[PDB]
């Protein structure tokens, strides 16, 4: 119910002062207005790092100092039981003892006896702390451009960025989640700078009247301290009109940028406020665009502080989702870090539910229900995906308090009571069944209970905030999971806890066995499927479910599902459909339209099985239905959900020319756009197996024939088929399926390769308004996927052909695209990036020899972020695939190394994902030095911010994981 | 020289007003 943590918290005051561009250096005082719960309260922690305190002082007493980081290396710097659980164990138990949630200790003022005798009279105390942060190394980031004599002034900013619990790097705090206070923040900034943080402009004037300016933000709204931060530096632009009180800072000449960018924000505030049924529970909003982005959706109290990547400047059309998704993600994941609030790291998993739900409900009523639903798709994808990989994403309310594990979930790592110890895979997958299990609760609880539940956790909010600090009545904000779920059983008392005991608590990915058996094929037995499932591994048994059929033409048969799956199951059946010439279309779903006997048809009334369609179970489904239904989905259903995962069905077998045709035909009308992405890569993978079976044409050149006409198109499709963004995304995806189209004797995609020589001579002027940037990008994809491995028969690298005949064409492309890009440049290098791929696919073909020299010096700083992680990537795989072991050896310099945090985020992430140096296949000796020097970079250098030593945790658990190096 | 010089990396200061310029 409360807090198990003494001394309540009421007013805090920073002042940051005397801020530096040269030497980098931060200097303030911060005041805590302190009352204490109980006596001999002595030893009072705070917390923080990389924070030296100049003096400490309570009502101008300098008491005592306790200064201590076990946050750094293990006690003994040579502790040779350096493997992945001892480590894991320690370092959670050790950091676990760095969180002020027992007695602890990492700032320990000691109140002296004249102080103790004053709180055994008065438990009302003030904290005046002065203390300086050096040069950031993990708290804050001051972006300077290399200049440093004019523009250091104009073209420079300051920010902190950082996980949840970073502001202890910044500023030293408690345990910087729970603690319900309000705050009072000083500024002293350049006049021109402007100084970003929460609250209110309550007092500023040209203040101080001397040569700078400083800026009272006050915070009275009731948060907690990881909340704050201070962007410094960028313009001011309102870009009100429509809701009067909406403010955004950026640096300069990207304004008209801005100018574009912002609208469509008040539609998602009139959503959001059409679901929650209150105001903008605040005065105003802030967004902050920077270059530079430790996490890419952050989201604070009344503020977003995130990358400028997002503009999307009116011309660039493939961020239309992106912008606003991620504004919608910064919007909810806000009003979620605001009042809603977890008591513990295991108590969270509601409020990023929520947040995500809110914001597919966004998703919704605004753009792509089909595309929403697409979108569930690729949840489900990313779960069964990581939970295959590695073990589940278990959503504790139980502690391993005692000093007990109970962990199956710890295959990894410790997950229970912190959040430094886990992976953004780990997170990722985390907000993933966030969005499912808030689905679950869609599938068995009304979306109108769910919206009084949301009023009535938001009327609890407000009530309990902006009030004169109601004494030990107060805590009603933290809403974690416990009174959460006893406020969804006053509103609607169903059976939730076996919702949560399946799915929040026992982390397990369900595949579906569920085998056809065909009943009424005129037999005794009436319409009979089987229920099967077992697989270990990563298994759980999931019971009582229902299960949806389509008849031929009728009605939805639901079926109920038992535990002890070793099941037999009926159909609410169908009558018997006979004389079907006569009974053409009665009521198959409304006034569809349909007539084909082409499927198996003498004694067949069924035609799709199908568990769940709302995707409520995170599910895998496998069974086998006859081929003719399957394409008989593909030429209309209701869900893309079906579509897609019939074309992944009828990716893996078959090689029927009607396939083709049914595929063509389902790619040639109005029904969804990636479908056909996927129908074309359908069209790929089939047409690869039409090696001997060739009976069509050489495929998709008919489809571009077909389907545009600008002036009726003589033999070529040229000029200005845009505006209709069916054919746009069409034109991006298909030419990339066209090069797939291999038959084994060279795999000969000859004719598809002047055809795309062609298309590329054939781009467009301005008539276009639209900036043809991304069909350029997915055309060199489309020669990256031009994949000749098999030209060097013997020693054919190195100068000697000057390579032939084709792959020197497209060299010639990709060297004019790089060269345009170089003069050109549109839109962030992504036709460079599209070329760097292309070029390390290349060099994977033995046609440019296996040379990191050009991903080198793109890998290098004074680039774009797209730019170098995709030349790191490059070299990643490099390192993969050759032996290089030095370029490892600076790409470990270098991640010790680098000012940008997100560079080193995806170089630990995706050198996760693509391995060298691999488990029990140790062919590069990493037993030499290597593992002392990634011990090292574990232990040391990586102070800086907890998720990179996390990707050093995921390396070892990658390299060498349950077990000793095989060193010594 | 002949088939394929490359223009090779700059790299300046303040990537995102020019990588972001229409």
């Amino acid at each position: 119910f409360e807090s198990p943590r003494p001394y309540k918290l009421t007013h805090q005051v920073v002042c940051i002062n005397n801020i530096n561009f040269q030497r980098k250096s931060v200097v303030g005082f911060v005041e805590l207005t302190i009352f204490p719960t109980v006596a001999n309260l002595n030893r009072i922690k705070l917390n923080s790092k990389q924070c030296r305190i100049y003096r400490v002082r309570i009502n101008d007493l300098e008491a005592a100092f306790i200064y201590n980081d076990p946050t750094l290396e293990v006690c003994h710097s040579e502790s040779k039981q350096r493997n992945l659980n001892y480590f894991s164990n320690a370092y959670a138990a050790a950091v676990s003892a760095v969180d002020p949630d027992a007695g602890n200790g990492e700032l320990c003022i000691k109140v002296p006896s004249e102080l103790w005798k004053h709180v055994d009279e008065l438990k009302v105390l003030k904290i005046h702390i002065n203390f300086s942060l050096d040069q950031p190394k993990g708290g804050l980031h001051f972006v300077v451009p290399s200049v440093e004599g004019s523009m250091a002034e104009r073209g420079a900013h300051v920010f902190s960025c950082g996980y949840q619990n970073s502001t202890r790097f910044w500023f030293p705090c408690v345990d910087s989640y729970s603690e319900l206070c309000t705050w009072k923040l000083e500024f002293t900034v350049d006049a021109a700078m402007v100084a970003v943080s929460n609250g209110d402009l309550v007092e500023t004037v040209y203040t101080h009247d001397m040569r700078k300016k400083t800026f009272h933000y006050m915070l009275t709204i009731p948060t907690a301290a990881s909340n704050i931060s201070l962007a410094i530096g960028p313009f001011e632009i309102l870009v009100d009109p429509y809701m009067h009180e909406v403010t955004h800072f950026c640096l300069p000449q990207l304004l008209p940028l801005l100018k574009h960018t912002t609208s469509y924000l008040h539609e998602v505030f009139e959503f959001y406020e059409e679901i929650l049924t209150c105001r903008y529970p605040y005065s105003c909003f802030k967004t902050v665009f920077i270059d530079e982005a430790y996490v890419e959706v952050a989201a604070y109290a009344s503020m977003s502080i995130f990358s400028t990547n997002l503009l999307h400047s009116a011309m660039i059309i493939d961020e239309t989702p992106l912008t606003r998704r991620c504004l919608a993600q910064s919007l909810a994941q806000q009003f979620f870090g605001c009042f809603i609030s977890r008591m513990s790291w295991s108590d969270e998993w509601v409020l990023k539910g929520i947040s995500g739900y809110i914001y597919g409900l966004w998703m919704k009523k605004t753009f792509g229900v089909n595309e929403y639903r697409h979108w569930i798709k690729e949840e489900l994808d990313k779960i069964v995906a990581y939970e295959l990989k590695t073990g589940g994403v278990l959503l504790h309310p139980i502690f391993g308090g005692g000093k007990e594990k109970d962990n199956p979930a710890s295959h990894l790592h410790f997950s229970i009571k912190h959040p430094h110890t886990l992976s953004w895979e780990y997170y990722s997958m985390f907000q993933c069944k966030a969005h499912l299990v808030m689905r679950l609760i869609e599938n068995r609880i009304s979306m109108e209970f769910m919206l009084q539940v949301f009023n009535k956790l938001l009327s609890l909010a407000s009530t309990a905030s902006s009030q004169k600090f109601q004494s030990h009545m107060w805590s009603q904000m933290l809403v974690s999971t416990s009174g959460f779920l006893k406020s969804i059983s006053n509103v609607s008392g169903k059976d939730i806890q076996p919702l949560i005991k399946q799915w929040v608590d026992q982390s397990g990915v369900v595949k579906f066995y569920g085998s056809f058996a065909f009943n009424r094929k005129r037999n005794v037995l009436e319409l009979e499927i089987k229920q099967d499932y077992t697989s270990p591994g990563t298994q759980k048994y999931v019971g009582p479910l229902k299960v949806t059929v389509q008849e031929l033409d009728g009605s939805f048969n639901h079926t109920l599902q038992i535990e002890e799956n070793s099941l037999k199951h009926d159909i609410p059946c169908h009558s018997k459909s006979r004389r079907n010439k006569k009974k053409k279309i009665p009521l198959m779903n409304g006034e569809e339209v349909d007539m084909d006997l082409s499927a198996m048809d003498a004694d067949s009334p069924l035609l799709w099985i199908r568990i769940d369609p709302d995707m409520s179970v995170l599910r895998k489904v496998e069974f086998e239905q006859a081929d003719f239904m399957w394409q008989y989905q593909l030429r209309y259903e209701r869900d893309v959900v079906a579509q897609q995962e019939s074309i992944l069905a009828l990716e893996k077998f078959p090689t029927p020319a009607s396939r083709l045709a049914l595929t063509d035909i389902l790619e040639q009308e109005q029904c969804f756009y990636r479908v056909r992405m996927s129908a074309c890569f359908c069209l790929a993978k089939i047409a690869n197996s039409m090696v001997s079976t060739w009976t069509g044409p050489p495929a998709m050149k008919s489809l571009f024939t077909r389907m545009f006409c600008c002036k009726s198109c003589p033999n070529i499709v040229k000029t200005n088929n845009f505006m209709s963004f069916q054919s746009y995304f069409l034109q991006k995806t298909m030419p990339v399926a066209m090069a797939l189209l291999r038959d084994v004797h060279n795999l000969c995609p000859k004719e598809v390769l002047t055809f795309i020589l062609d298309l590329i001579k054939y781009n467009d002027n301005r008539k276009n308004k639209f900036s043809d940037n991304y069909y350029r990008a997915e055309m060199i994809d489309a020669l990256a996927n031009s994949v000749t491995p098999a030209v060097s028969v013997n020693n054919e690298v190195r100068t000697l052909d000057n390579l032939n005949p084709d792959v020197r064409l497209i060299l010639e492309e990709i060297t004019r695209f790089l060269n345009m890009e170089k003069l050109l440049p549109s839109y962030r290098h992504t036709i460079t990036v599209s070329c760097l791929r292309a070029i390390r696919v290349l060099q994977k073909n033995g046609h440019v020899p296996s040379d990191p020299a050009l991903f080198k010096s793109y890998a290098e700083y004074g680039h774009f972020v797209d730019i170098r992680i995709a030349a790191l990537e490059a070299v990643v795989d490099y390192t993969k695939v050759d032996r290089s072991y030095e370029e490892l050896q600076w790409l470990l310099n270098m991640i010790q190394n680098d000012p940008v945090p997100y560079v080193r985020h995806k170089i630990l992430n995706m050198l996760t994902k693509n391995p060298p140096f691999t488990k029990n296949m140790e062919s590069p000796l990493c037993n030499e030095a290597l593992v002392d020097q990634l011990w090292k970079l574990m232990n040391s250098g990586t102070s800086h911010d907890w998720r990179l030593r996390c990707g050093a945790v995921d390396l070892y658990f990658t390299l060498f994981g349950l077990s000793r190096p095989s060193c010594l | 020289v002949s088939t394929f010089p490359l223009i090779a990396a700059r790299p300046f200061t303040i990537p995102y007003l020019t990588a972001l310029l229409p």
